[PDB]
């Protein structure tokens, strides 16, 4: 609705909705973005 | 119900382990082959519940340990080959962070040789120096090393350590608490 | 007859309560138990009454701290993931989450006790407040209808300004009425004072027990060490808490280089070597830092001071003071590590140095900041002499500044562990140079800057807990939030260090660290109370010249005035100088036996 | 090259050093020192020019330390005496003479230091006065002739009135001209506030060393002592100091009794009594004490009370205070000692709880003394108010108690020592029961209770110098009748004791009680600077309104005003209590690390 | 000038004595024989002039101790029955007050022991106390007194205490530095 | 001469002369008023 003065709760209600989804989805999976030293130095040595 | 409130006194009494704690460990215990662990285990069950040495070396608190079969024999009881419930309990109430530092030193000291004969000479120290160091070090280094270990902790000249020249050499180290510790 | 019983009772006693720090197998133990049962049946028909009723008090007792203990593990959160963390990083990488578990333990407690006696009851108060009571506290608790429409902007709620500023939060929001009501009489004044003094007497004790319990029970034995390399090095160099295979492999090598290293240092032991590049490297970079130290106070100064606008001139420049300083607070140490690229030497002390760097960084710019904001203050408050609020302003800034704290902590984790592994996992293979095998890498986990971090944002809230009672609840929620955030980016995005060192080797050497950052915290809170006056327009305590004059008020009104004139006169300069001069000759004569006590013990231990 | 050169320089010099601290003989000592020139000779033509200049400088020192050295030694006073009492008593009664000539050398100093800066330029100026200094300075220095007549009358010169009222010896003497005269431009009461603390640091910092000598360059071995009774009882068993023949069969009686008991005591180990007479006879003697110290208390307060006169009202009543406190100084230990008798056990617990009784006793009436005198000059001032002179009169009553002190010593010795002593010798024959064999006996020497007479007229002269220049100068002269009335004594009338225990066995008790003792005097000195105001008529202070003016008023004559707001601030209550509990924190950190190093040492000796 | 700038000069870098305490001391020892003590002894002289033990023994300081002999004999030189003015200024120098603990340690260990094997014996405890009690103990008393003394005094269980074990031990007692002192 | 004046000042002159030929006779001898333990035996005995 008004610009200075409702914009910034549906931004805020957005972001808080996007992170609570990011959080929920992240707390079910277990990403491991690293690679150990062995695959390292196989990529190295090929 | 799987203890009895006396059983779970006398586990309270003996160890450093609430209800919880024994709970979560007898299912730990379980869960390492639930095909040989009764569940109702009320009365002298537990003394006679056993797992293989292999059994309980796979779990992942000892399975990256080069001490793991020694902690295991260390801890176990009369019979050879076979950890009992008592012991998995013993074993994991000496590591927690509630022991105090002798009852550490002492089982440290009781792990860290292999003969048994209360020493640690020569052999015992090259042993446990090319376990932990995965015989990455020439032979001449690992004498070195025995070499300094013994001249430096020992004080009646026998080339071997007792428990009393261990204790109080490795007693100052502010590292033995912070590492000598299984968290379960 | 009774001295046997007393030592069967003493003997059997002692034996039961060593029972378990004993090396004993489990059915010794039970047999030792159940002898020890049947003897103390036993001897039961042997003493009165009296020796019964005692016995029975002490069962009591200890059955009930039994009960109590049992209840209180059920109540420890975190340890499936502090458990995790130590089996994928080790033992050092988890001294953070404990120190920062404990922490969070504090601020709880410190948000109970501020909440129990200040919050709640003047929250109850306002609930049930009638006519009178409305009309004396209108001024304070509601917004006017002038700058009500303007209560959110996404800057003035960004500057806690609006509703916040009206809200049990500050300090300008509390009542100056001597009695809540009738039929309770709460004192709301004296409540405030003194919830605000037991809370830094509650911090203090339980920092010194903490100390006392991880040294003087636990590492009484650690004093007075020497040599015992190898010893150390060998019997103590396997974490047994690490269940990883690469966590392992990384053990071993660091545990053969540490071996190595030793024995390359005790073979030579010759150290002849003088090079002026490194002399000039060296200096240079220690005058860098200088510099950039300098260069921090005046950003500090001159962020402080453009904010010299009070009524609603501009937002976007009046909220530079908290980014500058976070920025710095989370800038400055990644450039100092750069720095100590250029002094190269022995990694440990190359950690402390950058330790001592980090330590005066933050206290520097600690000390410039309440020294700018008070001078800010005071200037304010000339100028413009209701009154205003200068409490509720310094309780806005420190919430501010913990805000912006937390969001460049979010910020940097995001940037320096997930954005920064992303871009060496994807991004290696093509580029200029081999960012994977090279300085880039992935990342390791700072054990001694993270715990930094929690101590500077404690002595901030310790700071700014007088004028803003509902800090600690604040920071209960930032802390929990630092815990999840900070265990996902080790988890996620770090890797084991291949050597990791500490500064000390000590228990309680970031206890002590707090410590001196709780004395630092409270020197300033102890002249504001001592030296500057309330304002009249605002909070509990409008009514007084002095923020200590409710408690002298009602000690005169218990106390004669001649005794009272008696006991003022102690507090003279010139009998309180005598006591800091008994001060340092006690402390000089404990240094002067420890020093003989060290004496003594080398001499024993190089003749025998 | 340059390394062997230093590595035999600083060899030679270590050799060179040791060689009388070596158990090494005469014509080895020789052969080392000839073999070290020569070596030294040899390797002269080695090293360059700046080694030889700094050889040469190190000579000198060493060569001018040595001739300063072999000067000092020939103004060393009363050594045959010392060792006369050595030789016929023992080492442990000469300890007390010993102390005493230090503590003659530290007044002689303090003497000198009060009487270079005040009283010599005072007295200079004096003596070329104008008349303008004439005209200022008449009303303080020059006795009115209405007094003048009446300026000897054996109470006028007793009570220290007079001629000696208007001499240097008071406070009031001393003209408020800032400078003394042209061409000098000295600051008298700049000097003379110098000059009272320089005193009080001067004596901290001799204490300190006396301490820091006799305990850290000859005794750091000491601490952490343990057992070794049959060994400390028989290898230090026997003096070498004594020469005399009697002396020499006490020796040996008193280590056979120590032998003999000590193994009785380790024998039965057995401690089974308890007898209800014995507690209350004990529980009556400690309840009498107390009430002695009450009545103490009661008559000092009431022999002060009683002297409200200033006027000339009558003099054989205003003496009272001298020689009441004095009495009790000089006759409540002997009481003591006999309730001692009452309260029978181990006489090493028995002298110790003795000493503490009378250092109670000493400290209360210290205490209770100053709160009297400084009340009644309140009072006196306030009821007369050109204005009096307090600070005269404080000095005065200090001098007057000094002199009775002396008075009473002496009638003491004599009454005691010699006269109890004629009468032993020629009255045992036939008295009633043999009183050389009794109770009576001749006389054994009290060095605890001498030390603590020491200690407390060096308090005394400590509190009443400010108000008093020429007190110590005076107590040179009571200090060196004293040492020689007690040699005369101690050779004269007192007889070896059977066997001399000791409080403490420590170096460093008495000078730990006098330390306490300086911290005592310096409380009230402290107070008196900090809050009191000078007289408007008299001393040199009788232009400002405070005595610490003088200073502050040059301090802010060289120092802005802004810089100095800002450092007045530094001394506010609330920033003065956080470093009195930094103090408190850093004092159990030493404490608590006394501790673990006491018990690791302990755990030591147990387990090795 | 009895003795020259150089003679005064070694004197004082070997001993604790300035030029007065040298001159008293060779005063004292003039007086304890004028005729067997030269007036000018310059040179060599001192080494040379010697004093039978009697008559240093007959002096005040050295009258009444117990162990006056074996303080001559251990301060003595390689002359056996005689003491020169060096080892006199020796012996004065050693028991001073300005003499170090160690110094004077050493030489009450060598005073103590008789047979001079560097060890304290049961015999030579024995005689020290049998010297300084003056046979006013039984022979059950003075057995139980050296059982203590060796039993508490020993830490390589050799029945005899050594140099070290005596400094360690005594070097502790508040009383020995007071004791063990002749003024002079 | 004087009674309250003058009387003073004569005895203690006469004091202090006195005192100062005490001492110096005092200071040449050497007095021993205690007897030694064996003549008290003696004296026990007979
Ligand atoms: C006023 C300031 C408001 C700021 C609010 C921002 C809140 C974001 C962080 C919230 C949080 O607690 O995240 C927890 C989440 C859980 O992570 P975890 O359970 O440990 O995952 C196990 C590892 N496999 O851990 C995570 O961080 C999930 C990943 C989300 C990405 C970072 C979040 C910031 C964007
Ligand atoms: C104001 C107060 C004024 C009081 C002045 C009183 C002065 C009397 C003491 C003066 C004095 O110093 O006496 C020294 C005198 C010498 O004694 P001494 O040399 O040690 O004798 C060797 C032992 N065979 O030692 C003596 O005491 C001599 C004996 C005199 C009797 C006691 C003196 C008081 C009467
Ligand atoms: C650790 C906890 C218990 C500390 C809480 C702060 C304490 C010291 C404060 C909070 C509430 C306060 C009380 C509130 C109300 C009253 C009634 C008034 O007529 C007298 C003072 C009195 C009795 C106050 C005394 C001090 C007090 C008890
Ligand atoms: C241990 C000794 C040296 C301490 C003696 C006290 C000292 C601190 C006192 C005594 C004499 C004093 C000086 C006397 C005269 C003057 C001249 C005046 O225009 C400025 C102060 C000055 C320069 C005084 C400074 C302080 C002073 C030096
Ligand atoms: C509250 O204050 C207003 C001020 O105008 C007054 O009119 C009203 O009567 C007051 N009511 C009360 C006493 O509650
Ligand atoms: C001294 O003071 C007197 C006071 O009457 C005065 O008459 C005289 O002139 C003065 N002389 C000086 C200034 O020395
Ligand atoms: C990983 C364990 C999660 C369960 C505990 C959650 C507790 C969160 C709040 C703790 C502070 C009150
Ligand atoms: C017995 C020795 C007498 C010679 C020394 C007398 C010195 C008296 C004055 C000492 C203080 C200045
Ligand atoms: C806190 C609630 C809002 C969180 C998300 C904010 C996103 C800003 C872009
Ligand atoms: C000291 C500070 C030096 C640098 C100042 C920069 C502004
Ligand atoms: C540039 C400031 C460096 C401060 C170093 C503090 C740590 C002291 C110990 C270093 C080794
Ligand atoms: C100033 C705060 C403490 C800094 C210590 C540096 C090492
Ligand atoms: C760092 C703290 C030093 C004291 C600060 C006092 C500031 C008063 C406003
Ligand atoms: C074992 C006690 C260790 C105490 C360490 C205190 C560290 C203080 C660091 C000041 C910066
Ligand atoms: C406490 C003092 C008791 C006795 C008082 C006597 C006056
Ligand atoms: C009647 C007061 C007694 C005071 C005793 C002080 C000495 C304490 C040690 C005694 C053993
Ligand atoms: C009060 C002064 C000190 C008294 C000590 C008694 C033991
Ligand atoms: C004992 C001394 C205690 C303090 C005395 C202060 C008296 C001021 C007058
Ligand atoms: C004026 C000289 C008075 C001397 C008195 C000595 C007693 C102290
Ligand atoms: C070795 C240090 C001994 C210190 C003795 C201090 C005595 C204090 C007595 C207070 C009364
Ligand atoms: C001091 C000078 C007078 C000493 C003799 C006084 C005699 C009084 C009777
Ligand atoms: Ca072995
Ligand atoms: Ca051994
Ligand atoms: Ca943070
Ligand atoms: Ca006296
Ligand atoms: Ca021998
Ligand atoms: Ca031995």
């Amino acid at each position: 609705v008004a610009p200075g003065l409702r914009l910034w709760m549906l931004i805020a209600l957005v972001g808080g909705v996007l992170l609570i989804m990011i959080v929920i989805v992240c707390c079910f999976m277990r990403i491991r973005i690293p690679r150990t030293k062995r695959q390292i130095d196989l990529i190295a040595a090929k | 119900g799987v203890f009895t409130r006396e059983q779970l006194d006398e586990y309270q009494d003996c160890t450093f382990f609430t209800r919880k704690d024994i709970i979560r460990l007898y299912k730990r215990f379980y869960a390492l082959n639930p095909h040989k662990v009764p569940t109702n285990m009320q009365g002298n069950r537990p003394a006679i519940t056993t797992l293989t040495f292999e059994e309980v070396e796979k779990m992942p608190e000892l399975k990256e340990n080069p001490f793991k079969r020694r902690i295991c024999e260390v801890f176990s009881e009369d019979g050879r080959g076979n950890l009992s419930f008592d012991d998995f309990l013993d074993m994991f109430s000496v590591f927690s962070e509630m022991a105090p530092l002798q009852l550490k030193l002492k089982y440290a000291f009781r792990i860290y040789d292999y003969d048994g004969d209360e020493l640690l000479g020569h052999d015992d120290l090259s042993k446990m120096i090319r376990s932990l160091t995965r015989d990455e070090l020439s032979d001449v280094e690992v004498e070195f090393i025995i070499e300094r270990i013994i001249e430096e902790a020992d004080l009646d000249g026998d080339s071997s350590i007792n428990f009393a020249e261990f204790e109080h050499v490795v007693s100052r180290s502010p590292d033995f608490i912070r590492t000598f510790h299984i968290r379960i | 007859t009774r001295q046997a019983l007393l030592e069967r009772i003493r003997q059997k006693k002692e034996v039961i309560g060593k029972l378990r720090c004993q090396a004993w197998s489990m059915t010794r133990k039970r047999r030792t138990l159940k002898l020890a049962q049947k003897y103390l049946e036993q001897h039961e028909s042997k003493v009165s009454r009296s020796h019964l009723y005692m016995e029975e008090m002490r069962k009591r007792a200890r059955l009930m701290k039994r009960s109590f203990s049992n209840f209180k593990t059920y109540l420890i959160p975190w340890e499936s993931k502090i458990k995790r963390i130590e089996s994928h990083f080790g033992s050092v990488v988890s001294s953070y989450f404990t120190f920062l578990r404990w922490i969070v333990f504090v601020n709880i407690m410190i948000t109970l006790i501020a909440l129990v006696f200040v919050v709640l009851p003047e929250t109850l108060a306002d609930s049930v407040a009638n006519e009178g009571r409305f009309n004396r506290t209108k001024t304070r608790k509601q917004i006017p209808a002038n700058e009500r429409v303007h209560a959110d902007e996404l800057a003035v709620v960004w500057h806690y300004d609006g509703y916040l500023r009206y809200s049990p939060l500050f300090y300008g929001y509390y009542s100056d009425d001597p009695f809540l009501g009738n039929k309770i009489k709460y004192a709301l004044p004296l409540a405030y004072f003194m919830v605000t003094l037991t809370i830094f007497a509650y911090s203090f004790f339980a920092i010194l027990r903490k100390m006392a319990a991880n040294a003087r029970m636990s590492k009484l034995s650690g004093s007075k060490a020497e040599q015992y390399i190898f010893n150390w090095k060998l019997f103590t160099g396997w974490d047994y808490t690490i269940g990883n295979s690469e966590t392992a492999s990384n053990t071993v090598m660091a545990v053969v280089i540490k071996l190595r290293e030793s024995i390359a240092d005790i073979k030579k032991d010759a150290h002849g070597k003088f090079r002026l590049l490194q002399f000039s490297l060296r200096v240079f970079a220690n005058i860098i830092i200088c510099a950039m130290l300098g260069f921090s106070i005046y950003c500090i100064i001159f962020a402080v001071q453009k904010s010299q606008v009070q009524d609603d001139g501009n937002l976007f420049t009046k909220n530079q003071v908290p980014s500058v300083v976070s920025t710095i607070t989370h800038v400055f140490p990644m450039i100092f590590d750069l720095i100590g690229k250029m002094e190269n030497y022995h990694p440990r002390t190359a950690l402390r140095a950058h330790l001592g760097r980090v330590l005066i960084l933050y206290t520097v710019n600690y000390i410039t900041l309440i020294f700018a904001l008070f001078e800010k203050m005071t200037a304010l408050r000339d100028r413009v002499n209701n009154d205003i609020c200068w409490e509720t302003i310094i309780g806005q800034e420190i919430v501010k500044l913990v805000t912006m704290d937390l969001i460049f902590t979010i910020l940097s984790i995001l940037v320096i562990d997930l954005f920064r592994g992303l871009w060496i996992k994807y991004c290696s293979s093509w580029w200029c140079w081999d960012i994977e095998t090279t300085f880039p890498e992935y990342g390791e986990f700072k054990v001694a800057e993270n715990v930094l971090h929690i101590i500077n944002n404690q002595g901030m809230i310790w700071l700014g807990l007088f004028f803003a009672p509902l800090l600690p609840a604040i920071n209960n929620i930032k802390l929990i939030i630092l815990m999840y955030i900070r265990g996902w980016a080790v988890m996620t995005c770090n890797v084991p260090a291949r050597e990791i060192f500490r500064a000390s080797r000590s228990s309680n050497f970031y206890l002590g660290i707090l410590l001196i950052w709780l004395l630092l915290c409270t020197l300033p809170v102890g002249f504001v109370i001592a030296s500057m006056s309330p304002s009249r327009s605002c909070g509990p305590f409008a009514r007084y010249q002095h923020f200590y004059t409710v408690v002298t008020r009602e000690i005169e009104k218990r106390v004669d005035q001649t005794v009272l004139s008696y006991i003022r006169h102690i507090a003279s300069p010139g009998v309180v100088i005598p006591i800091i001069l008994f001060l340092i000759l006690i402390i000089y004569f404990l240094f002067s036996l420890v020093r003989g006590l060290r004496e003594a013990n080398t001499d024993l231990q190089a003749q025998l």
